[PDB]
RNA sequence: GCGAGGUGAGAGGUGCCCGUACCGCAAACCGACACAGGUAGGCGAGGAGAGAAUCCUAAGGUGAUCGAGAGAACUCUCGUU
RNA sequence: UGAGUAGCGAAAGAGGGGUGAGAAUCCCCUCCACCGAAUGCCUAAGGUUUCCUGAGGAAGGCUCGUCCGCUCAGGGUUAGUCGGGACCUAAGCCGAGGCCGAAAGGCGUAGGCGAUGGACAACAGGUUGAUAUUCCUGUACCACCUCCUCACCAUUUGAGCA
RNA sequence: GAGCUGUAAGCAAGCUUUGAUCCGGAGAUUUCCGAAUGGGGAAACCCACCACUCGUAAUGGAGUGGUAUCCAUAUCUGAAUUCAUAGGAUAUGAGAAGGCAGACCCGGGGAACUGAAACAUCUAAGUACCCGGAGGAAGAGAAAGCAAAUGCGAUUCCCUGAGUAGCGGCGAGCGAAACGGGAUCAGCCCAAACCAAGAGGCUUGCCUCUUGGGGUUGUAGGACACUCUGUAGGAGUUACAAAGGAACGAGGUAGAUGAAGAGGUCUGGAAAGGCCCGCCAUAGGAGGUAACAGCCCUGUAGUCAAAACUUCGUUCUCUCCUGAGUGGAUCCUGAGUACGGCGGAACACGUGAAAUUCCGUCGGAAUCCGGGAGGACCAUCUCCCAAGGCUAAAUACUCCCUAGUGACCGAUAGUGAACCAGUACCGUGAGGGAAAGGUGAAAAGCACCCCGGAAGGGGAGUGAAAGAGAUCCUGAAACCGUGUGCC
């Protein structure tokens, strides 16, 4: 598969920029997608060197526009955190 | 449409029967016009960010399409409108005359 | 670009474009998440460029074949 | 199930009838016997009606 | 059985998926209810005590989702005679 | 209609200060009171965002409401080691062929599935508004791998694996 | 052919005469689940093996494809066991599987309530229901028939016969058929004798089997012999063998063209209405348009149009192919069959005087000097030739698609559902199952001011109308109020 495929887009969030600090990288990523794939697909595309990918599933949140229930998508969030000695992402 | 955007047209019923105009824009999926000077409305809009101060805005509705006739070439008369074939090209042609109206 | 420009180009030089298409189609989402995305118009754009490709690649296997 | 390999005779519904002519639903079960008969041309043990062996084509095997 | 390379130690490296919020003797679960009911398991302090009894407390939790008066009959739950 | 009637679902609050259009009812403070083999702490099942932050007050809340498990936004769940799977099987269930049966099907062997059981490597401290044997700090352990290093043994009674 | 990026406003960013959006034909892509089929599983999840590919020193990771079962065919192995066979392995299969249109059809199994004024035979009813199989239709079908004539000539369906004949606790009820009139029409292929060739049992010049030929029936036909005669005119993929191609014509799936009034004037917010005048009409269908339009728009009548796919027909091509007579030496003409007993079922027909058809069980023919039927049975006569197969049309039905119609409904009606309805809600589940349409011609959807935290209101403005201001056309009654003439 494409590693672009795998990284959908970057979690923008206060929690994501406070670990940007840290050296983590926060992407949403596909939902069939495993840590190791991740791991190689930032690789791949930044040039970075990874320590280790935490990932997490969450569950899609009930939501309404008027008289109209339904859910938003599932997410798969991986937190990746690069190496002492590497060059950081540019979001 | 019989008549398009750009096109001449006389307004043939409503308040504004008799005046003469230009379609300044056509909705086709409501079979409806917008004649320049014909059918004035007075919206009365609220302070946005695009529109910072407000007021009420004289601007002209739509009417219905069947509400206007293109004029004649010829005679500046009202006209039912035919089509021909001119160079392969369709053109539309003044039932009245003969002549291209487009 | 269009699918009669697409059939002038060689399958390994059509397969470099989708690569090429792809790594503009990623960075625009990026941008478009970052919020930093003007034209958003191209993310349309460049998802029916990719399409268009994989359809030309596609008609030749099936020529092949 | 209860089937003659040849013929086809299986099992039929129909009535008892009592002296006062009162119908309830019974079977005839045909006559098989389990006979080792050549099946697709190999020996194999298979419900045959006692019928179907009365001439001795059947050859028992 | 399998076998030309093994075994042990070091050093370097690899280690996926699912769950993880919050309620969970409860107003979030089962009881149509923000319902005196029901809901497995682990931990469950002190004094006096045989004790997880009992009363008062610790850590910790809580003051209860209509109130203000009046202090009749009657009804209920209590105390005394 | 009954009728402004019955009811408002076990329980201790009081005052001061605050906020606000509005306060018995929200916030803070003080003292008082209640539970304490629980009314505490953890964790199943089940629920499914109810969690956190900011904003809101129509409806829901048996009163009120500035408040809320409610409304609107945005956010939040991080694991080689915890629980489950890439391990094991019980009851039972499924079941290649097979046996049986008007049909549908019933039964059952091999073989599987199936925890409530067996097996199995990580601990202490710290940290956020919201996660924590998961993140961070320190110090570990388990399985597997070989670009490598060292030692030892051995190339057909020939190590070793099994 | 000039707009467009759907509901859906709105900003945003764009696209489009270098032809967009849009419409039709043919393709491409088509996650995961589902027969679901690599294995497992609490559907939409998890875990594999084998190739090849990406990636790593390597492990771990990723991608693509294959991997169910049964069946058929072929090949290779071949147990106990000698040969074998069972079994195993591999390959080739657009082979099967599952779904549904709640319909129609053919089968297997098959109620009860109910009626009989009770109830058991009987009825309901071979209905409902379950199950299997289909097909566009199915089933039936080319006489072992109907009948009783100087006969008929496959089947099916309609009318009629007829509520007759009959059946029937002769009760309740059930209830034909043929003739006659119509729709539609079409007939065929085998098995056997025999011939030829080959194969394997030699049973040893006999027998069995497999191909091809031959042959197809009733005042008998065929084999067999005779003499004829054809080997390419006739037939054909709807049976009668079965594939394929071209051409031409007419349809279908987008479209194109298309006559005549802004006539004047009057009310009006608006004119399609009134009044006074024209005009078209193979077009006065319809819908829309500011009130009711043949002449305003979209159209309509008429006439045209298809790159592509598709339906029908036709012609050619193609493919296939002797059919008449005369003789009776023998031979052949459907066997565990017909039929019978016993037990049931089906026939309108309930065991009866009970023919006829089918099932189980047992018994069991004749075979042309033969056999069946004509409502017990026998004789005579008449009509026919079973135990093999195929066969269009007339007939049934409608989830659908296209066009249209209604002395059908008009929001408690009409579908349960005019609206985001099999939804919400209820139930563990099967399953049950709602309510809810209307601003205006156009949003012109009330700028601004005032009271109010808001809600809401009063002005102002828009509009024909705001007492049309958002469950906003009309706006009854119950019910709730304010005022007060009389008591
Ligand atoms: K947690
Ligand atoms: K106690
Ligand atoms: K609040
Ligand atoms: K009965
Ligand atoms: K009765
Ligand atoms: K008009
Ligand atoms: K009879
Ligand atoms: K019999
Ligand atoms: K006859
Ligand atoms: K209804
Ligand atoms: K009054
Ligand atoms: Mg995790
Ligand atoms: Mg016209
Ligand atoms: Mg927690
Ligand atoms: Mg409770
Ligand atoms: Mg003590
Ligand atoms: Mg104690
Ligand atoms: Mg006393
Ligand atoms: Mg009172
Ligand atoms: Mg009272
Ligand atoms: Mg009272
Ligand atoms: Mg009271
Ligand atoms: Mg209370
Ligand atoms: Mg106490
Ligand atoms: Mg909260
Ligand atoms: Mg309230
Ligand atoms: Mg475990
Ligand atoms: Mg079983
Ligand atoms: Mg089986
Ligand atoms: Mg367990
Ligand atoms: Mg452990
Ligand atoms: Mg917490
Ligand atoms: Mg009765
Ligand atoms: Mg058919
Ligand atoms: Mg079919
Ligand atoms: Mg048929
Ligand atoms: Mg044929
Ligand atoms: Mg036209
Ligand atoms: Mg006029
Ligand atoms: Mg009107
Ligand atoms: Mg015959
Ligand atoms: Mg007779
Ligand atoms: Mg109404
Ligand atoms: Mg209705
Ligand atoms: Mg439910
Ligand atoms: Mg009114
Ligand atoms: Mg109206
Ligand atoms: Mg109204």
């Amino acid at each position: 598969k494409d590693p672009r495929d795998v990284l959908k887009r970057p979690v923008i969030t206060e929690r994501s920029a406070d670990l940007m600090t840290e050296k983590k990288y926060t992407f949403e990523v596909d939902v069939r997608a495993n840590k190791t794939e991740v791991k190689d697909a930032v690789e791949s595309i930044f040039g970075v060197k990874v320590d280790k990918v935490n990932i997490m599933n969450y569950k899609g949140k009930s939501k309404r526009v008027g008289r109209y229930t339904g859910m938003t998508s599932r997410r798969r969030k991986a937190i990746v955190k690069l190496t002492a000695d590497s060059k950081e992402i540019e979001i | 449409m019989h008549v398009k955007k750009g096109d001449k047209v006389m307004v043939i019923s409503g308040k504004d029967k008799g005046k003469q105009g230009t379609i300044l824009a056509a909705f086709p999926k409501k079979d409806r016009v917008l004649v320049e000077g014909v059918n004035m409305v007075k919206k009365h809009s609220k302070p946005t960010q695009a529109n910072p101060q407000g007021g009420i805005s004289n601007q002209e509705a739509p009417i219905h399409v069947s509400n206007v006739m293109p004029l004649d070439p010829k005679t500046g008369e009202v006209t039912r409108v035919g089509y021909k074939v001119e160079d392969g090209k369709k053109v539309r042609v003044a039932k009245k005359s003969g002549q291209v109206l487009d | 670009m269009k699918a009669n420009e697409i059939r002038d180009l060689t399958t390994a030089e059509i397969e470099q474009k989708v690569k090429s298409l792809k790594e503009e189609l990623f960075n625009l989402r990026f941008q478009l998440a970052t919020g930093q995305l003007e034209n958003t118009a191209r993310i349309r754009e460049v998802r029916k460029a990719i399409a268009r490709m994989k359809t030309v690649i596609r008609e030749r296997e099936i020529a092949a074949n | 199930a209860r089937k003659c390999v040849i013929t086809g005779k299986k099992t039929t519904a129909g009535n008892n009838r009592s002296h006062a002519m009162n119908a309830s639903k019974r079977t005839w079960g045909a006559n098989l016997q389990k006979v080792r008969i050549l099946v697709n041309g190999k020996p194999k043990k298979v419900y045959v009606s006692a019928r179907a062996l009365k001439s001795g084509k059947v050859e028992r095997v």
